C-alpha cells in the first residue's frame, strides 16, 4: 500500500520563512496550476475565479480581484500561471482564455479555444502556443488573444488528463501527447516536420493506455527525452527523434536534469540518478514507495520535494540520502512549487503559501 | 538410433496409442529426426504432458513422458461484489475448468484477464494472485486471492459548448451524480459505461425538445487519477441556435383514413419543436392501425429545415403494410388449468380480421384473476404467409388457494380454531369454492359455499352458501351468550358491461337464541319486538327464522389482481329483509380501494382505502344487533383488537358491542425493498399506513341514562398509523404488521405486532 | 352485452374491380388469401363478411366462387346479403 | 277499537274463558297484560305476554294456574282461568303496550268485572222516594226510586228515557247484610215541576233481565 | 466426500441401486463423475445417472443430459434406449398425479410436450424399427394421438359453444388431413352440420350428410 | 314485591296554584316510572313515560322532578277538571310490577251546606213489613260532617248505611244519603225518628225529623 | 426444503383400439398431412411392466 516513515532527520536546520493562508484553496482535487513570481512580486489564486497579486519579500497584497457572473457560477480556473510584460495569460476549464495586468487585477484581453486548460501555456521568442484535454493546438496572439492558426489532432477513449508541456527550438516546436504519439511540427503554421512512436502495444486496449498520455519532456542539445507511464524511458534526436537508449521505465512526474545526469523517480516512488546518454544508474534511493510525491526543484544547490502528507524531503544531491526533514503542512499537495532569483516556495491544497528558507 | 517398437511410460490418463499417433513415425526402420520434435509440440500443444523424455535402447523407443496435472477445485478468495460463475465463464473465455491440465504460466495471463474484468466493473487499483495446491492422482487445486482495491467517484462534468444556457446543475437528471447529499443518501458517486450511454441520448433530447435541431456533440473525454479515486470527465458539444417547426404533411397508402388521422396530426403552426412528441403520434396511428387490422407499416419523419429562419416542415411518409389476418391462435402455461377458460375472456377472436387492441384487453382480462405469477403473449407471422399471422398467449401458473386460520385473536371468535380453505381455480377449473370448520370440543361451525363464475356462457355467475353453527360457552355462564343458527345463500351474478358487474340473490336462516346475558342495551331491539324480560333474569331464549334478499354492484378495473398496482375496485352490497319474514330492514355496505403510481418504474405507489357500513329497517323493525358491524383486529385496522372497537357494554361493563353507524379509512405510501432480489421480491409488497376509524348509533342516546356518556356520534375517532409487510407462501397469504396508537378514548385495546391470515384485503 | 365480427374483410368497391377470368394468383396479390376452399375437390374459394353485433342484430355479405383446373375462373356467386 | 267478552258470575273453583280483541294496529307484537283492579284501590298486575306467545310471564298470585294465549288471524287474546276464588273477583283490564320503549302501556281495555258467587241472580224492587209537601214549595225537592234486594252488579238507572239529567244523583250501591245491593237514586228539581212533570226511573238489570220503569208521582201522605 | 479410484464407487453405486436407494447414489454418482470425468465407464455412469433422474424425476436435468450425451455421442447400439428414455422424459413432462383421483380428465394441457414426444418415439421407429422398445411405445403413441384429437375436439367444443362457426372448420380441415381416426372426429361430422346452415350453405350440408352415412353410426 | 310508596294521600286545590304529588320508591333508582291518570268511570291513561317525559298531546305544565329515591309530580298554574286518581308504576323490577296507592284529586271551593231531606217508607215497602227512612245531604263542602240519626235519644249504627256520591264536576257538591233500615213493626215502635245534621257549611246543625208520615 | 411426489407411475394406462374410417362413392376425404403419418409394424417383444429398464 504505502510505506511507512523512515526515522526523521536532524541533519540540517528545518528552516522557514514566512507563509500565509490564500485563496480558498482547492481541496481534494486534482489540478495543474501554481503561483508564479516577477520581480518583487508574485501571482495566485485558488479553482475559485478569485484571483490575487502579493509580494516577493512582505506577501502582502498589491491588489486583489475575483470574477463570476454577476448568476456568480465560479470559474474553476486551472489553467497555467505565466507573466509577459507585465501581464499574465491564463486558462480555464471553460476554453476561455484570461489576460489580465500585473499591475491591477484588469483585462488585457479575453478570447476563447476549444478544451479544458489542464496545462501550461508556453512561449519562446514570442508567440505563444496552447494546448488542451481535446487534443486542440491553438496558436495565440500576446495583445489580444487573436489566433492564428490551430491543429486537430488524436485522442483516445481515456486517459489520466494526458496533457504535455509544449516545447519549442530553433522556432520549430515539439511535444507528446496521448496515443502514445510524438510529434515535432512549426511554430508558423504548425505543420508536421515528423512524429514517433515510443510505447509498446501489448496489453488488451485498458493497458496499451498507460502509455497514451506522456508526462513532462524537455531538451537539453540536440537532444531531447520523455517516457510516458508504465511506458519506455527514452532518449531521442531533437531533429529526428531516432534513438539514443531506452530503460523499460513508468513513472508520472518531471524530471531534472543538470549535469551529465538526470535526476527522477519512480511510479514505485524511488528515485535516482541515470545517464545523460547512457541511462545507466549512478544510484537510488528506494525507501519512500508508493508516498504520492511531487515534482523537485533546484535551490542553491541542493534538492527537497514535498509529498501529499505535506511534509519536506531534503536530501544529499549525490546519492540522495536524507540530510534533513520537515513537517511543514496537514494538506499534502497536488501540483509543483517553484523558486527564482533567491526565494523558494509552495502552496498548499487548501489554500495555503508557504515561503521558504 | 533404430527402432523397432515404442514403449511410453509415465502416462496414466491417456492411451499410448494416441500417443504414439502424436508423433508420426516409420516403425520397424529407422524413424524420422522429428521424433524428438513431435513428442515435444504435441505433448505441449495438448496441455496434457507436462514433461517427454525420449530414448533409444537400441531395438525400442522408451518414452518417459508425465501428464500434467488437472485442476480438480477452482476456487475464490476475495470476493466482494462477484460471483465465482462469471468467473468460470472468464476461465471457459481463457479456455480452462475443471478437469483439466495446464502450464502454470498463463497464470499471469489469467490474472491479467481477470484485471480487465476488474476494469469492467470499474476497479483498477486491484491485485489478483494465484494459490496452487499440487495433488496426487496427477491432480492440483487451484485458489484465488483478490485484494479489490477500491474503486473511484466522480469529480467534475465540465462541457465545452454549453454556452449561452447552463444545465451544470440540470445535469442531476442524470442517473450519474457528480455530488451526493450527506442528507440524500443511499448511492454515490461512480462511472458507468452504459448509464452514461443513456443520460448522454437523453440530454440530447432534452434539448432536442428546447427548441434544437442541431443540437450536437463534438466527442466526449475521460479521464481519472493515478491513485484511481476520481473521475474527470468532459464532453464537447455544440449548442447551436433555437429552431422551430413550420407546418407538417405526410405521404403513403391507406384506406382512406386521413381524417382520422388529420386529428392525430393537428397542430398549431408556429410551435416549438419537440421530438417525443412526434414519436408517441406515430405510435397512436399504430394503434389505430392495429385496430384496423395492420401490424408492420413503416413510418418516416424527415426534417426538411430552412435555417434561414429556423423552421422545419417535417416531410412525413408512412407505408401502410399490406392487411393482415389470424390464422392460429395458442396457448401456454395450461399444466393444470384447461383452456377455453381463457379463451371465454379473450375479446380478440379466431379467424377473422384484427385488432392489436383485443389482444391487450384479453391481456387484462388475463392479469386481472391473479392465478399466475407472470404472463407472457407473444405474436409470430406464419411462413408463407403475406396476410395470415398467429399468435401464443403464455402464461406462468401459480398456486393461489389458501388455509385461512382465524383463531378468534382479540376475542371476537374467542379461544377457537376456525379452520378453512379457499381456492378460485379449483382443481384448473374455474371452479371457486371456500371452506371453514370451526371447533371448541363445545361450539361448532362450518360453512361452504362455491361459485361458477360460468355456469353458463357470456360471464353467468352462479353461487351457493350454506353454514351450520352452534356455540356454545355458557358452560359457565360467561358473557356471548349461546345461539345456534344455520341458513343458505344463493345468488346470480353476472355483468352487461365490459367491466362493470351486478349480481343478487338470497337467503334463509335459522335462529335459536339461549342463555341471553342481561346486557342492557340490547334489551332495546327486543322491546322494538316486544318483550321485557330481565330485571336481572337468566332464563332467556328465544328463536328465529327468516328469508332474505341481497344484491351487489361491482366496479373492477385494474392492471391486475395478486399484488396490483393501478387502477380501483370496489364493491357494494345491499341486502334486505322480506315480506312475511319475522322482522324488516334492510343494510348496505362498500368495500373500496385504488392503486395510483407514479411512473410504476422504481413502484413508488401509493393506495386510497374506504369502507362504509349502514343499514336500518321500517315499520318498527330495526335490524340486528347480532348482524351489528364491528371493527378491530388488524384486519380492517391495524394495531387494533378484533371487535373492540366503539361503546362498552351495560349490565343494571365494557365489552364492545357493534352498531349500525360505520366510517374508516388508511391511508398509505406503497414501497419496494432493495436488500433482496427480484426472484422474490418481485412477490412480496411493502407498505406503510395511517389508519381512522370510527362508529356509532343514531338510535343510541344519553339524554336519559345520563351516567355514563354518549355513543352517538360520529367524533370521537380511533387512530393509529404503521407499517405491513404482506407476502405469499405455500399455505396462502401472509402479513405482519407494526404499529402505534395515538388517538385512544377510554376503555380500548389493541397490540403492536399482529398477523394475520388468508384472503388480505 | 357482447359484440363480434368474423369473416373476410370487405371494401365493397373491390367488388367492382372483380371479373372473371382471372387467375387465383392475380387475386392473391389483388386481395392476399382467402381461408376456406373446399377439401372435396372443386377448386373453388370463399369469402364472407359476417357480423353479429347488438343483444339483437345479425348480418353477412358473401362472395363464392370457383376456378378451373387451371387456378383461373369459371364462375362466381355474389350473396351481397344473407338468408 | 277493543272488544271484550263479559264478566258475569261464576261459582269459586270453577273456570273461564275471556276474550279481548285488537282492531286497527298490527297487533303482532305489543306485550300484551291483565291487570285487575279492586273497588277497595287495589291495583294488581296479574299476567304478561309479550310481541308474541314465546315470553309470558305471570304474577305471583296466579302463579301460573291461568293460560293467556293470542291468535293473530283473530286479533284476539284469550284468557283461560283455572280455580276460581271470592278475591280474585275484580275489574280486569286488557292492557296494550308502548312500541319502541316498551315496559308500559298505551291502551287500556274497557275492564271486565268478574264475580265468583254462590248467591243466585236477583231481579231489583223499585221503591218510590216521593214526600209530597216537604219545606220547599217554590224551591226545589228531590224524589227518587229505591232500589233493593239486587245482585249482581250492574243496574242501569236512566229517567224519562234520558230526557231528565239535571239535578240527579245515583248513590253508591251499598253491600246489605242479606249479601244483596240496595241503593237509592234521587234527583233533584224545582218543587213546581213536581205534579206537572213525570219523573220515571228506567231501571234495567241484565243477569235478571229486569227492566222496570217506575213513575214518581206526587202522592200525599 | 471420499476419495478413491471409481471402481469401488460404482460398485457402492451398484449395490445403492440394489438398494432402492437414490439420495444417496446420486451424490455418489455425482463425485464419480467429479473424480473421474474421463474414466472408463463414464457412459455407464450417463446412463445409470439418466436412470436416477427417472427414478427420482429429477426432470430437466435430464433432459440437458440426454441431448448432451447424445449430442457429444451421436453413435452406440443402445442410444435406442436414449430415445426411448427421452420420449419417456417428455412423456412424464406432460403427465402428473399431484391432482389425479380416479375421475380426472387429463386432457387441455399444454400439449408441447406430447408433440415432442410424438417427433421422438417417430423418430426412433424410423431408425430402429426392430428394437425391443416400441409394443409399449406405439400404444403410448396411440394415447397421444387420441389425447391431440380430445384437446382440440374441445377446442372445436368451445368455439361452438360460442358460435365460431367457421374458424372451427378451418381446424377441421387440418384434423381431417392429420387426423382419420378417433371418433371425435367421426363426433365432428355435425359440428359441419351446423357450420353449413349457420353459412346458409346446402350443397356442402349434403357431404356432411354421404360422409355421416359414410361412416358407420356406432 | 318492593315498597312501591305514593304520597300523601287525596288533595284538594283551588285553580291556578302548583301541586307537586310524591311517589318514592324503596330501591332508588332513576327514571323507572310511569305516571298514569284514571278519571272516574274512565279507562286511565298515561301521564309521563321516563318518570320525566310528558306524552304527546298535553300541557306543558305537567313536569317529572326528584331522583331515583324520590318524585314528584309538578302541576304548574293547575286549569279546570283534570281531576282523576293519578298512580306511579315501577318498570325497574320486570318480573313483578307495582303501583302507587293512587291520589285522589278533589278541588277546593268555598263551603257549602248540605240541604238535608228525609224520607218515609213507600207504600209499596209498608206491604212488605219492612221500613227503609233515607237522611239525605244534597249540595255540600268539605264532605266532612257528622251525621247522626236520633230515635227517643238513640245512636243508631250498624243498621244504617252511608253512601256517598263523588264531587260534582259541575258545583263541586257531595250528596250523601244515610239509608236506616228498619222493619215495618219497629216503624210504630218508636214515635219521632230524626236526623241531625253538623257541617261546616251550616251556622247551626239541621235537624229534621218526622213523627207519623210525612204529609 | 425438497419434499412431494406422486405415486403409481410405470403404469400402462391404455386400452384404446386402432380406429380409421374409409370414403364414400362419389366424393372424397382431403388428402392427409405427412406429419403425423405411422411406419406401422407387427410388434412382438416387451411390453408394459412386462419390460426391461434397467440399463446396459
Amino acid at each position: 500500500k504505502m510505506s511507512p516513515l523512515p526515522t526523521v532527520e536532524n541533519q540540517f536546520t528545518p528552516t522557514t520563512a514566512w507563509s500565509t493562508s490564500v485563496g480558498s484553496g482547492i481541496g481534494n482535487f486534482y489540478s495543474n496550476l501554481h503561483p508564479a513570481l516577477a520581480d518583487n512580486v508574485v501571482y495566485a489564486a485558488d479553482r475559485a475565479g478569485l484571483v490575487k497579486a502579493l509580494n516577493a519579500d512582505d506577501g502582502k497584497e498589491i491588489w486583489s480581484v475575483s470574477l463570476a457572473e454577476k448568476s456568480k457560477e465560479p470559474a474553476l480556473l486551472s489553467g497555467g500561471v505565466t507573466v509577459s510584460g507585465g501581464h499574465v495569460y491564463i486558462g480555464s476549464e471553460k476554453a476561455q482564455v484570461y489576460a489580465l495586468n500585473t499591475s491591477d487585477g484588469t483585462v488585457a484581453w479575453q478570447t476563447k479555444v476549444a478544451g479544458e486548460a489542464l496545462s501550461r501555456p508556453v512561449v519562446s521568442d514570442g508567440l505563444v502556443l496552447i494546448h488542451t484535454s481535446n487534443g486542440q493546438l491553438q496558436a495565440l496572439n500576446e495583445a489580444d488573444g487573436a489566433v492564428k492558426w490551430t491543429v486537430n489532432l488524436d485522442m483516445p477513449s481515456l486517459s489520466l488528463r494526458g496533457e504535455s508541456a509544449p516545447t519549442t527550438a530553433f522556432g520549430a516546436a515539439v511535444v507528446g501527447g496521448d496515443n502514445g504519439r510524438v510529434s515535432a511540427v512549426l511554430m508558423e503554421q504548425g505543420q508536421m516536420i515528423w512524429q514517433q512512436r515510443i510505447s509498446q502495444a501489448t496489453g488488451s486496449t485498458e493497458i496499451d493506455r498507460l502509455s497514451d498520455v506522456d508526462t513532462t519532456p524537455v531538451v537539453v542539445n540536440g537532444v531531447v527525452f520523455a517516457l510516458a507511464y508504465n511506458g519506455n524511458l527514452t532518449a531521442l534526436d531533437l531533429r529526428s527523434g531516432q534513438i539514443m537508449w531506452k530503460r523499460e521505465l513508468g513513472s508520472v512526474n518531471d524530471f531534472i536534469v543538470d549535469g551529465n545526469r538526470i535526476y527522477l523517480v519512480d511510479q514505485n516512488d524511488r528515485v535516482m540518478a541515470l545517464t545523460i546518454d547512457g541511462g545507466v544508474t549512478l544510484w537510488t534511493q528506494s525507501d519512500l514507495l508508493h508516498r504520492l510525491l511531487t515534482s523537485p526543484v533546484l535551490y542553491n544547490g541542493n534538492l527537497v520535494v514535498g509529498d501529499s502528507e505535506g511534509y519536506l524531503h531534503w536530501i544529499n544531491v549525490e546519492d540522495g540520502r536524507f540530510v534533513a526533514q520537515q513537517k511543514v503542512d496537514s494538506s499534502g499537495f497536488q501540483t509543483e512549487p517553484v523558486a527564482a532569483d533567491g526565494k523558494l516556495l509552495i502552496q498548499a491544497k487548501d489554500g495555503t503559501v508557504y515561503s521558504i528558507t | 538410433f533404430v527402432v523397432k517398437d515404442i514403449h511410453f511410460e509415465g502416462l496414466q490418463r491417456v492411451a499410448v496409442g494416441a500417443a504414439l499417433l502424436s508423433m508420426p513415425v516409420r516403425t520397424g526402420d529407422t524413424v524420422n529426426d522429428e521424433d524428438i520434435s513431435n513428442t515435444i509440440r504435441a505433448l505441449f500443444a495438448t496441455g496434457n504432458f507436462e514433461d517427454v523424455r525420449v530414448l533409444r535402447d537400441g531395438d525400442t523407443l522408451l518414452v518417459q513422458v508425465k501428464e500434467r496435472p488437472t485442476i480438480a477445485s477452482i476456487t475464490f478468495s476475495g470476493n466482494k461484489s462477484v460471483k465465482d460463475d462469471m468467473l468460470k465463464q472468464n476461465l471457459e473465455a481463457s479456455g480452462v475448468r475443471v478437469g483439466e491440465s495446464l502450464d502454470r504460466t498463463t497464470i499471469a495471463d489469467i490474472e491479467k484477464g481477470l484485471e480487465d474484468f476488474y476494469y469492467s466493473v470499474g476497479k483498477y487499483s486491484a491485485s489478483v494472485k494465484a494459490v496452487v495446491t499440487p495433488l496426487p492422482r496427477n491432480r492440483v487445486d487451484l485458489k484465488l486471492v483478490f485484494q479489490e482495491g477500491v474503486s473511484a467517484e466522480i469529480q467534475q462534468i465540465n462541457i465545452v459548448g454549453n454556452h449561452a444556457f447552463t444545465t451544470d446543475e440540470l445535469i442531476s437528471h442524470f442517473q450519474l451524480r457528480d455530488e451526493v447529499p450527506w442528507w440524500n443518501v443511499v448511492g454515490d458517486r461512480k462511472y458507468q459505461k452504459q448509464k452514461l450511454a443513456g443520460d448522454l441520448e437523453t440530454l440530447r433530447s432534452y434539448y432536442l425538445d428546447r427548441g434544437y435541431a442541431r443540437f450536437n456533440i463534438d466527442s466526449t473525454q475521460v479521464s481519472l487519477t493515478p491513485d484511481k479515486k476520481g473521475i474527470y470527465v468532459t464532453v464537447n458539444i455544440t449548442e447551436g441556435d433555437q429552431y422551430k417547426l413550420s407546418g407538417v404533411e405526410v405521404s403513403g397508402n391507406l384506406a382512406g383514413h386521413s381524417a382520422e388521422i388529420e386529428q392525430l396530426t393537428k397542430i398549431e403552426p408556429g410551435e416549438l419543436y419537440n421530438g417525443t412528441k412526434v414519436t408517441k403520434m406515430e405510435d397512436d396511428i399504430k394503434k389505430l392501425l392495429g385496430r384496423y387490422g395492420y401490424a408492420y407499416p413503416r413510418v418516416q419523419s424527415m426534417p426538411e429545415i430552412n435555417d434561414a429562419d429556423k423552421t422545419v416542415k417535417l416531410r412525413v411518409n408512412v407505408d401502410a403494410g399490406n392487411r393482415f389476418y389470424v390464422r392460429k391462435i395458442r396457448f401456454e402455461g395450461n399444466d393444470t388449468s384447461k383452456d377455453a377458460v381463457l379463451r371465454r375472456e379473450m375479446r380478440q377472436m379466431e379467424g377473422a380480421w384484427l385488432g392489436s387492441d383485443l389482444v391487450d384487453q384479453g391481456k387484462e382480462r388475463l392479469n386481472r384473476l391473479g392465478f399466475f405469477e407472470t404472463v407472457d403473449t407473444d405474436t409470430q407471422r406464419v411462413p408463407g404467409s403475406p396476410d395470415q399471422v398467429d399468435v401464443v398467449y403464455k402464461v406462468k401458473e401459480r398456486n393461489t388457494g389458501s388455509f385461512n386460520f382465524g383463531i378468534g385473536y382479540g376475542t371476537c371468535s374467542g379461544v377457537s380454531f376456525q379452520a378453512g380453505v379457499q381456492q378460485d381455480n379449483w382443481l384448473g377449473t374455474g371452479y371457486a369454492v371456500g371452506i371453514n370448520g370451526t371447533k371448541n370440543d363445545y361450539q361448532t361451525y362450518a360453512e361452504l359455499s362455491v361459485t361458477n363464475p360460468y355456469f353458463t356462457v357470456d360471464g353467468v355467475s352462479l353461487g351457493g352458501r350454506l353454514f351450520y353453527n352452534d356455540f356454545q360457552a355458557d358452560d359457565a355462564d360467561l358473557s356471548d351468550y349461546t345461539n345456534k343458527s344455520y341458513g343458505t345463500d344463493v345468488t346470480l351474478g353476472f355483468p352487461i358491461n365490459e367491466y362493470n358487474s351486478l349480481r343478487a340473490g338470497l337467503g334463509y336462516v335459522h335462529n335459536s337464541l339461549s342463555n341471553m346475558q342481561p346486557q342492557v342495551a340490547m334489551w332495546r331491539y327486543l322491546y322494538s319486538m316486544g318483550e321485557h324480560p330481565s330485571t336481572s333474569d337468566q332464563d332467556n331464549s328465544f328463536k328465529t327464522d327468516d328469508f332474505t334478499f341481497n344484491y351487489g354492484w361491482t366496479y373492477n378495473k385494474l392492471d391486475r389482481g395478486y399484488f396490483p398496482t393501478d387502477g380501483s375496485r370496489v364493491n357494494l352490497t345491499g341486502k334486505v329483509t322480506i315480506p312475511g319474514s319475522d322482522n324488516e330492514y334492510y343494510k348496505v355496505t362498500l368495500d373500496t380501494a385504488t392503486y395510483v403510481p407514479i411512473d410504476d418504474d422504481h413502484k413508488w405507489v401509493v393506495l386510497g382505502r374506504t369502507r362504509w357500513g349502514y343499514g336500518d329497517g321500517l315499520g318498527g323493525k330495526e335490524m340486528p344487533f347480532y348482524e351489528n358491524f364491528y371493527a378491530g383486529g388488524s384486519s380492517t385496522v391495524r394495531g387494533f383488537q378484533c371487535n373492540t372497537i366503539g361503546p362498552k357494554a351495560v349490565y343494571f361493563s365494557d365489552d364492545a358491542v357493534g352498531g349500525n353507524a360505520m366510517a374508516v379509512a388508511s391511508l398509505e405510501f406503497i414501497t419496494p425493498t432493495p436488500f433482496i432480489s427480484d426472484k422474490y421480491a418481485n412477490s412480496v409488497r411493502t407498505s406503510f399506513f395511517w389508519d381512522m376509524g370510527t362508529v356509532w348509533d343514531t338510535n343510541w342516546d344519553s339524554s336519559q341514562y345520563s351516567g355514563y356518556p354518549d355513543y352517538s356520534d360520529p367524533s370521537n375517532i380511533r387512530m393509529s398509523a404503521g407499517i405491513a409487510l404482506q407476502w405469499m407462501s405455500p399455505l396462502g397469504p401472509l402479513v405482519f404488521s407494526y404499529a402505534q396508537p395515538f388517538k385512544k378514548y377510554d376503555g380500548d385495546k389493541a397490540e403492536q405486532f399482529q398477523f394475520n391470515i388468508g384472503k388480505t384485503w | 352485452r357482447p359484440d363480434i365480427n368474423q369473416g373476410n374483410y370487405l371494401t365493397a368497391n373491390d367488388v367492382s374491380k372483380i371479373r372473371v377470368g382471372m387467375t387465383q394468383q392475380q387475386v392473391a396479390y389483388a386481395l392476399g388469401t382467402p381461408l376456406m376452399s373446399d377439401p372435396f375437390g372443386t377448386n373453388t374459394w370463399f369469402y364472407v363478411f359476417r357480423q353479429q353485433p347488438g343483444h339483437e342484430g345479425v348480418t353477412q355479405q358473401t362472395l363464392t366462387l370457383t376456378f378451373n383446373s387451371s387456378g383461373v375462373l369459371t364462375n362466381i356467386d355474389n350473396k351481397p346479403a344473407l338468408s | 277499537q277493543l272488544v271484550e267478552s263479559g264478566g258475569g258470575l261464576v261459582q269459586p273453583g270453577r273456570s273461564l274463558k275471556l276474550s279481548c280483541v285488537a282492531s286497527r294496529f298490527t297487533f303482532s307484537n305489543y306485550g300484551m297484560n291483565w291487570i285487575r283492579q279492586t273497588p277497595g284501590k287495589g291495583l294488581e298486575w296479574v299476567a304478561y305476554i309479550g310481541s308474541t306467545s314465546s315470553h309470558i310471564y305471570y304474577a305471583e298470585t296466579v302463579k301460573g294456574r291461568f293460560t293467556i294465549s293470542r291468535d293473530n288471524a283473530k286479533n284476539t287474546l284469550y284468557l283461560q282461568m283455572t280455580g276460581l276464588r271470592s278475591e280474585d273477583t275484580a275489574l280486569y283490564y286488557c292492557v296494550g303496550h308502548v312500541r319502541k320503549l316498551g315496559a308500559f302501556f298505551d291502551y287500556w281495555g274497557q275492564g271486565a268485572m268478574v264475580t265468583v258467587s254462590s248467591a243466585s241472580t236477583k231481579g231489583p224492587s223499585v221503591f218510590p222516594l216521593a214526600p209530597s209537601s216537604k219545606s220547599t214549595s217554590g224551591g226545589t225537592a228531590a224524589l227518587g226510586c229505591l232500589v233493593k234486594d239486587y245482585f249482581p252488579e250492574p243496574v242501569t238507572v236512566s229517567w224519562n228515557s234520558g230526557a231528565l239529567t239535571s239535578g240527579v244523583h245515583t248513590f253508591p250501591a251499598v253491600l246489605q247484610s242479606s249479601g244483596l245491593y240496595s241503593l237509592s237514586s234521587v234527583v233533584t228539581v224545582p218543587s213546581s215541576s213536581l205534579g206537572t212533570q213525570t219523573y220515571i226511573c228506567n231501571v234495567n238489570h241484565k243477569p235478571s233481565n229486569t227492566k222496570v220503569d217506575k213513575k214518581v208521582e206526587p202522592k200525599s201522605c | 466426500v471420499p476419495d478413491n479410484p471409481p471402481n469401488e464407487i460404482y460398485a457402492t453405486a451398484q449395490q445403492k441401486l440394489q438398494d432402492g436407494n437414490w439420495r444417496q447414489a446420486i451424490t455418489q454418482l455425482e463425485a464419480l463423475d467429479n473424480r473421474y470425468p474421463f474414466g472408463p465407464y463414464s457412459q455407464q455412469v450417463q446412463l445409470d445417472l439418466i436412470y436416477a433422474y427417472y427414478k427420482n424425476a429429477d426432470l430437466p436435468l435430464a433432459q440437458a443430459a440426454i441431448d448432451r450425451f447424445i449430442r457429444l455421442n451421436p453413435t452406440h447400439p443402445n442410444i435406442d434406449y436414449v430415445m426411448y428414455m427421452r420420449g419417456l422424459t417428455n412423456m412424464a413432462l406432460d403427465d402428473s398425479a399431484l391432482q389425479g383421483f380416479f375421475g380426472v380428465d387429463r386432457s387441455d394441457r399444454d400439449p408441447q410436450h406430447a408433440r415432442a414426444a410424438f417427433s421422438d418415439f417417430s423418430k426412433l421407429v424410423r431408425g430402429y424399427p426392430n428394437s425391443q422398445y416400441t409394443t409399449d411405445a406405439t400404444k403410448r403413441l396411440v394415447f397421444l394421438k387420441d389425447r391431440l384429437a380430445k384437446y382440440e375436439y374441445s377446442v372445436a367444443e368451445y368455439y361452438t359453444e360460442r358460435g365460431a362457426w367457421v374458424a372451427v372448420v378451418n381446424r377441421v380441415e387440418g384434423m381431417l388431413r392429420d387426423y382419420p381416426d378417433t371418433q371425435a372426429t367421426r363426433d365432428a361430422l355435425p359440428l359441419m352440420e351446423n357450420a353449413y346452415r349457420q353459412m346458409q350453405m346446402n350443397a356442402q350440408a349434403e357431404k356432411v350428410a354421404k360422409i355421416i352415412a359414410a361412416n358407420s353410426s356406432n | 314485591d318492593i315498597q312501591m310508596t305514593q304520597s300523601p294521600a287525596s288533595l284538594s286545590a283551588s285553580l291556578g296554584e302548583t301541586v307537586t304529588i310524591e311517589c318514592r320508591a324503596s330501591e332508588d333508582i332513576h327514571s323507572r316510572l310511569a305516571w298514569y291518570q284514571q278519571k272516574p268511570g274512565k279507562s286511565p291513561q298515561l301521564l309521563i313515560y321516563n318518570a320525566n317525559s310528558l306524552h304527546t298531546g298535553v300541557p306543558s305544565r305537567f313536569s317529572g322532578s326528584g331522583s331515583g329515591t324520590q318524585f314528584s309530580l309538578k302541576i304548574n298554574s293547575l286549569q279546570s277538571e283534570d281531576v282523576a286518581s293519578y298512580f306511579c308504576l315501577q318498570y325497574y323490577n320486570y318480573p313483578p310490577y307495582t303501583f302507587g296507592a293512587g291520589a285522589k284529586l278533589e278541588l277546593r271551593r268555598t263551603v257549602a251546606a248540605p240541604s238535608v231531606f228525609i224520607f218515609p217508607p213507600s207504600d209499596e215497602q209498608l206491604k212488605s213489613g219492612t221500613a227503609s227512612v233515607v237522611c239525605l245531604l244534597n249540595n255540600f263542602y268539605p264532605r266532612e260532617a257528622k251525621v247522626q240519626w236520633k230515635v227517643d235519644n238513640a245512636l243508631q249504627s250498624g243498621n244504617s248505611q252511608e253512601s256517598v256520591t263523588e264531587q260534582d264536576s259541575k258545583d263541586s257538591t257531595y250528596s250523601l244519603s244515610s239509608t236506616l233500615t228498619l222493619s215495618k213493626a219497629d216503624y210504630e215502635k218508636h214515635k219521632v225518628y230524626a236526623c241531625e245534621v253538623t257541617h261546616q257549611g251550616l251556622s247551626s246543625p239541621v235537624t229534621k225529623s218526622f213523627n207519623r208520615g210525612e204529609c | 426444503r425438497y419434499k412431494r411426489q406422486v405415486s403409481g407411475d410405470e403404469a400402462y394406462l391404455e386400452a384404446a383400439p386402432l380406429a380409421e374410417l374409409h370414403a364414400p362413392a362419389g366424393m372424397i376425404l382431403p388428402v392427409t398431412s405427412g406429419d403425423y403419418a405411422i411406419p406401422v409394424t407387427n410388434g412382438s417383444g416387451a411390453v408394459g411392466k412386462a419390460l426391461d429398464i434397467r440399463p446396459p
